[PDB]
């Protein structure tokens, strides 16, 4: 059932980049793992140790302002944005794919301005929260700060949440 | 008691009571918490977070350990009673523990039994 990505939109704070935002990617949601090799048995096997640093980046090719202006802003994870993507589908009906991530944007990279090329800003905000939507339906909800790494609803860091006593 | 009003002599107390006999066991069982509160003043107010009940029943065997080593009880046992905290009673407010400790018997009526025999008798004396 063929779905795959055909239009995409980009927010920063509700001002709508409907224009330039060539790229957009969002954080490679990544485990620790550590190949556990152990007694009684050959070949590792692997565990959840938490997640990996989570960093998104989008790539406006404009002189933009509303994203140049959130820059090292000393409140870390004041940027926000969403980044919504619409997944067309063979049958018609589009998937909204939306993912929310307040997190700070750490850096800026305008690469070569060459007189004759798309000048193309780059981002790369170092993600603190983010909570991935599909059709409407939270998928993911990784809070850090929190520890609140929920599958669809079920949080399963509900119970390392008790043996810490938070 | 005793030339010239030497002593005191009495341990007893006007009780009903026979576990209350002895004033050792009431001054001990008042005494005992009044330093308990003056030390868990802390607990009586502050938000009720996940550790509370743990940080007060620590508290508890802190000050009641403290007790043991330099005489007071002699052993003793604190937890959280768990069939009384609930949900309820914590939206309240409330919450409870138990203490039961053993408290020091003052020795008392020492029985000297004593038989003049004629046992060491040829031990010494005769011949030796």
């Amino acid at each position: 059932i063929p779905q795959t990505l055909t239009n995409t939109n980009l927010f920063i704070d509700g001002v709508s980049f409907a224009g330039d935002v060539p790229s957009l990617t969002l954080p490679k949601l990544a485990v620790k793992t550590e190949q556990y090799r152990a007694g009684g048995m050959d070949a590792p096997v692997s565990i959840d140790m938490g997640l990996e640093a989570m960093e998104a980046k989008f790539s406006t090719n404009g002189a933009r302002r509303e994203a140049l202006n959130f820059f090292g802003l000393a409140d870390q994870s004041a940027f926000n944005g969403v980044f919504r993507g619409s997944f067309k589908g063979q049958k018609g009906a589009s998937v909204p794919v939306v993912a929310t991530l307040r997190g700070l944007l750490k850096e800026v990279d305008p690469g070569d301005w060459k007189a004759g090329e798309k000048a193309e800003f780059k981002y790369a905000v170092a993600v603190s929260y983010y909570k991935l939507e599909v059709d409407g339906r939270e998928v993911y909800e990784i809070d850090p700060v929190n520890g609140v790494r929920a599958i669809n609803g079920v949080d399963q860091l509900a119970g390392m949440r008790n043996d810490l006593g938070l | 008691i005793r030339d010239d009003g030497y002593r005191l002599w009495g341990n007893r107390t006007l009780s009903s009571d026979s576990k209350w006999a002895f004033v050792t066991r009431v001054r001990t069982m008042d005494l005992v918490m009044d330093a308990i509160l003056a030390g868990h003043k802390w607990a009586v107010d502050r938000g009720i977070t996940k550790t509370y009940v743990k940080d007060v029943t620590e508290g508890l065997r802190a000050f009641m350990r403290d007790l043991k080593n330099q005489g007071a009880v002699i052993n003793f046992e604190v937890y959280a009673d768990p069939d009384l905290n609930s949900a309820s009673q914590l939206a309240q407010g409330k919450v409870y523990w138990n203490i039961r400790f053993t408290d020091v018997p003052p020795a008392e009526n020492p029985n000297f039994r004593v038989e003049v025999t004629d046992q060491w008798l040829t031990e010494v004396l005769d011949v030796a």
